[PDB]
């Protein structure tokens, strides 16, 4: 949803990010039988948070960099 | 009319009028004969009401001032 353009913001992607955080450590904990709340999920599902937030803010940052662009041009014209 | 440019929309507003006499064959032919038997009436001054008919059944489809090819049959035939 980042690198196709759905966020137009910052903090857009940081409510959408936050929220399917918590809903996938549900989701595919109930589906695949353990417990959400369970220390060795959560040992795998937030490994190396630090790093996915900053390739998903890189990736993301880029998308804003080029909006910026765009809406420079369409905006210089009005 | 701003998102694509002002040449671009030239351009498009051309097309999207003269399309409606290459997509049917009966506009096209009903038009090129009611101008050549307008240029084809003994009194070269009932040719220009009838040719003033022609560029009045021609606003009715195309309702932009752009200088579309069927234009250029009421001005070859004036």
């Amino acid at each position: 949803k980042i690198k196709e353009g759905v966020f137009r913001t910052r903090e857009e992607m940081e409510e959408y990010r936050h929220s399917r955080l918590q809903e996938g450590a549900k989701v595919y904990a109930e589906q695949f039988g353990i417990d959400p709340e369970d220390v060795d999920y959560q040992r795998g599902f937030n490994g190396d948070i630090t790093e996915r937030n900053i390739s998903l803010y890189g990736a993301h940052d880029n998308f804003l960099s080029q909006q910026a662009q765009k809406g420079a041009i369409m905006n210089s014209r009005v | 009319r701003e998102l694509i440019g002002e040449e671009q929309w030239n351009a498009l507003m051309v097309t999207a009028q003269r399309s409606q006499f290459e997509t049917d064959a009966k506009l096209n032919e009903q038009y090129r004969l009611k101008i050549n038997s307008a240029l084809n009436q003994e009194d070269p001054r009932t040719a220009w009401e009838m040719l003033q008919g022609i560029k009045a059944e021609l606003d009715k489809v195309q309702p932009d001032e752009q200088m579309t090819p069927q234009r250029e049959w009421l001005i070859s035939a004036q």
